[PDB]
RNA sequence: GGAAGUCGGAAUCCGCUAAGGACUGUGUAACAACUCACCUGCCGAAUGUACUAGCCCUGAAAAUGGAUGGCGCUCAAGCGU
RNA sequence: ACGAGAUUCCCACUGUCCCUAUCUACUAUCUAGCGAAACCACAGCCAAGGGAACGGGCUUGGCAAAAUCAGCGGGGAA
RNA sequence: GGGAUAACUGGCUUGUGGCGGCCAAGCGUAGCGACGUCGCUUCGGCUCUUCCUAUCAUACCGAAGCAGAAUUCGGUAAGCGUUGGAUUGUUCACCCACUAAUAGGGAAAGCUGGGGACCGUCGUGAGACAGGUUAGUCCCUACUGAUGAACUCGUCGCAAUGGUAAUUCAGCUUAGUACGAGAGGAACCGCUGAUUCAGAUAAUUGGUUUUUGCGGUUGUCCGACCGGGCAGUGCCGCGAAGCUACCAUCUGCUGGAUAAUGGCUGAACGCCUCUAAGUCAGAAUCCAUGCCAG
């Protein structure tokens, strides 16, 4: 048929905007010193996850 | 394009999501086992529902070994819980039926046993073209 | 933005005394850590400064 | 639920009121806005649908109407109105001579223990001279007023209910001059007001009526479960609602003998089912066929009104065509709509032969 | 879609209020009006043309 | 393939000069054409650049409605003496 | 082969559910008579501030109108 | 065995790594030195009300070889919604679809499944003990409804204030048109339905039956018939009325001002400029009307 549906491919400044944004607007970014160390790892860990995905 | 007939009046739906229905072509089916409804909306706990008409997402449970392979798109041709028309007539039927149709509308079978309903027929035409009795 | 329409929660500007013990503190702390790096001060101090003159602008230069 | 309607409390009042007349300009003639009605019931109709892109077009369609008996209103007073910087204010109101028993049956709560003298001075007012007197307040209104209302009583003594105590409302006048309304208003003293004179066939009106109470009822039935946002327990129902966009599709006469005849249908009947409306009784007067259905119980008083905006839909202005009305008894599984047809279909029976 | 108060949606019931719904209404409001029409017309001081007067507070009490 | 200052690599000189880059952008398949740098005429008196010091905006905020103590205050009822 | 043993699958049934609705009796409710106990410093509206992440009485705002009946569960180191 | 110590965090946190060199305005008179560039790489489920925006969708804008269709990145925006199953084979636990979409959090919370510490004795290259002791703290108010004394009783009204409501999709026409080599393939105006939500209503259809209304029938009894009692309404069929059901039916409405942004006239600044003075338009936004209470 063609190859039309190819999506934009990004600028290499692009994509780390596009996925720097994501982990920061997608996700809570709210962390304070005095919660659980568990609670703090876990907050931590998954931003850490999260822009490997997008990725 | 999704399955979702235009033009369809409000009936009382008397299928829900985990029913079956008998199988109304000679495409090799007998029974159909609904798992889906096209068009339906979203609200908490409620199960979907399909009636005569409704393109319907269903897998054959006993029929052919190869129509048992892959979901079907079906069309539900009777129905037994009774609705009204908007001649003022609460009709029903005796069975619930459907056929297994192609998404864009396309019988699969070429024959129905059966009666087919009013609301089906006028819906697809190709039900319309396979039909014997409309009722 | 939408601000006047639809503003939102005030910044308030009431002091609670805990910061301002907590704030009056670490001003305390900045000041004596400044006070001990320049005493251990590694850098040369040379005796006449650098005079800038007379202002070029002053009628009588 | 819906925080729209939140203080579900009984209303304050059985009658209802419109809350909101349609705006005025001088423009268009002079006219009346409101009307009073008693609800009768439900029946069904067949109506020949003339609606341009539907699948039920050119077709014959079964609907459900509620009839309002309606017997003429008769004017008895009128108000005027001053605009405030607080507001609306009623500023004189003049009444007409000779009142009826029933209206003022309204400001009596003891009616048959009393000496029945409400308005006797009033009376005096018109006929010893003091003409000047009724005259200046008619001037007043002229002058400073810029709303006229009239005050409009309905006749029960026409409807079947058991009750003499007559509803009164205001009616607002639109559509002219001050100067002009107000000799409109005076010059329908002491006369009777038809329905189809304030309304008229397929026009879309907003009904005003007090809901069928329940009591006190729990969270289940009362706010549709499966702090002032939390709910509760309380009243449901006899709540005040003004419900808009309902079709006007037919008006009867009472006096034509077959209201209920159609062009299609040569049956000589009137509205009234077999046996009579069922905990009604029978329409005898004027009524409204009311297309679906509308707020409050059998024999309550029903406010009619206006819509506040003009139309923006096909569905008004779309004329109504009726082939059949039913007539059947709604005492039962009906199958008959006159005497006629059920001794017609059964044959003569064994009382007949006896009395016969 | 779009919503009962868009400006769009206001523009076109404008219109339609204005060139259909307007003249049904008028016409309609003019058969009902000639209707009550016709059952209708079925000193200054002691005449009281004279407007004069009949029969809490704003003002401090003086 | 085409490449004329302007898809690329590298050199980037001289003449006429008042001045004009072996060219700053638009443009052509390549030209053409336009534009900038620079120069002249008209106009006429003050300008430009970069820093410094004040005050002001931004310089990151979640989640019941609220706080210079409150009203409120703008040649202040704010800031400096 | 046996087992009120467990699990899976198949057929059948079901207000478990889509999604609730209706009905009956005793209560709940009101009256006559009889008639306690637990518990009780004194009280009892909300918000912000009250350095010791502590407020119920202080600050300064929102406010704020007698006397009552029924429902509820929100508040009272290692 | 003894000593210091109840324990932590509170304008905390968020999107862009560290180390070394080069460059580097300054400070200074060698040392600190940013941005760039180079080098090396206890847990899960259950929830209702409200709030936040760090917006998944719906509305409006700016940009992109964005032809059309479908999109992608970004801006204003929390008005309105954000599903049904599997969890029955393997693992970093995550597939099936439906849908416009199946966004993330706070109030930090309760139910439900999964998954103790001191002495004593006998020994210690090491544990054993059914040896002893022990902690395990129906009222007021809030909310929802209903009455109410005083102002003579009543009738008809006003509206401060408080709440507020609608939502998404599809089909017909435009049109096999614009656009396109082909394959394909829109939109404004107009018309008709449906999803979710909300408020009502009982003509019709279904459900319900102490109408104990009529009928049938089992056991026992009133001596048989008739007519009946009892079986805490014996069982069965129909059953009005009432109540109810997106299991039924009806209805859901219009002005002004704005955000992003696009402009007009025009200084700052002899060019120029949507902004400075002035001013036009413009979102599901805001404020009101319609609506509910008084």
């Amino acid at each position: 048929t063609g190859w039309k549906d190819i999506p934009p491919v990004p600028t290499a400044q692009e994509f780390i905007d596009i996925v720097l944004s994501r982990t920061q607007r997608r996700l809570p970014t709210q962390i304070r010193p005095g919660f659980k160390i568990s609670r703090i790892r876990a907050f931590y860990t998954r931003k850490v996850k999260f822009t490997q995905e997008t990725c | 394009k999704r399955g979702a007939p235009g033009g369809k009046l409000k009936m009382t739906l008397g299928l829900p999501v985990g029913a079956i229905m008998n199988c109304a072509d000679n495409s090799g089916a007998r029974n159909l086992y609904i798992i889906a409804v096209k068009g339906a909306g979203a609200r908490l706990n409620r199960l979907p529902a399909g009636g005569v008409g409704d393109m319907v997402m269903a897998t054959v449970k006993k029929g052919k070994p190869e129509l048992r392979k892959k979901v079907h798109p079906a069309v539900i041709v009777r129905q037994a819980k009774p609705w009204k028309r908007f001649d003022g007539v609460f009709l029903y039927f005796e069975d619930n039926a459907g056929v297994i149709v192609n998404p864009k509308g396309e019988m699969k079978g070429s024959a129905i046993t059966g009666p087919v309903g009013k609301e089906a027929a006028e819906l697809w035409p190709r039900i319309a073209s396979n039909a014997g009795v409309v009722m | 933005a939408g601000t006047i329409n639809k503003p939102k929660k005030p910044t308030s500007k009431r002091k609670t005394t805990r910061l301002r013990a907590k704030i009056s503190k670490r001003a305390a702390e900045k000041k004596r850590k400044e006070r001990k790096l320049a005493r251990k001060n590694p850098e040369w101090r040379s005796k006449l400064k650098k005079d800038p003159g007379i202002p070029n602008l002053f009628p009588y230069k | 639920g819906s925080l729209a309607f939140l203080p579900r409390k009984r209303a304050a009042r059985h009658r209802g009121r419109v809350k909101s007349f349609p705006k005025d300009d001088p423009k268009k003639p002079v006219h009346l806005t409101a009307a009073m009605g008693y609800k009768a019931g439900m029946t069904t109709i067949v109506r020949d649908l003339d609606r341009p892109g539907a699948k039920a077009h050119k077709k014959e369609v079964v609907e459900a109407v509620t009839i309002i008996d309606c017997p003429p209103m008769v004017v008895v007073g009128l108000v005027g109105y001053i605009e405030t910087p607080r507001g609306l204010r009623s500023l004189t109101t003049v009444w007409a001579e000779h009142l009826s028993d029933e209206v003022k049956r309204r400001f009596y709560k003891n009616w048959y223990k009393s000496k029945k003298k409400a308005f006797t001075k009033y009376a005096k007012k018109y006929a010893e001279n003091n003409g000047a007197s009724i005259t200046r307040e008619l001037e007043r209104i002229k002058k400073y007023c810029t709303v006229v209302r009239v005050l409009a009583h309905t006749q029960i003594r026409k409807t079947p209910l058991k009750q003499k105590k007559a509803h009164l409302m205001e009616i607002q006048i639109n559509g002219g001059s001050v100067a002009d309304k107000v000799e409109f208003g005076r010059s329908l003293f002491e006369k009777p007001v038809t329905i189809d004179t304030i309304f008229e066939k397929d026009e879309m009106i907003d009904v005003i009526a007090v809901t069928k109470g329940h009591g006190f009822v729990g969270v289940t039935a009362r706010w549709g479960t499966k702090q002032w946002t939390v709910a509760r327990a309380g009243q449901m129902g006899y709540h005040h609602r003004t419900s808009v966009n309902h079709k006007i599709y037919r008006i009867g006469k009472g006096d034509d003998e077959a209201n209920a005849s159609t062009e299609t249908d040569l049956t000589k009947k009137k509205i009234t089912p077999m046996g009579g409306f069922v905990r009604y009784g029978e329409v005898n007067n004027d009524y409204v066929m009311i297309k679906g259905s509308v707020p409050g119980v059998k024999k309550r008083i029903m406010t009619l009104r206006k819509s506040l905006f003009t139309h923006t839909s096909r569905k008004a202005l779309e004329k109504v065509e009726l082939k059949w009305i039913d007539t059947s008894s709604e005492f039962g599984h009906g199958a008959f709509q006159t005497a006629a047809e059920k001794k017609q279909f059964m044959g003569t029976l064994k009382k007949d032969l006896q009395t016969s | 879609a779009k919503s009962a108060r868009a400006s769009r949606i206001k523009e076109n019931h404008q219109r339609f209020k204005k060139n259909i719904a307007g003249p049904v209404e008028a016409a309609r409001l003019e058969r009902l009006s000639a209707k009550l029409m016709a059952i209708a017309q079925a000193s200054g001081v002691k005449s009281g043309k004279s407007i004069g007067r009949k029969d809490s507070s704003i003002v401090f009490p003086m």
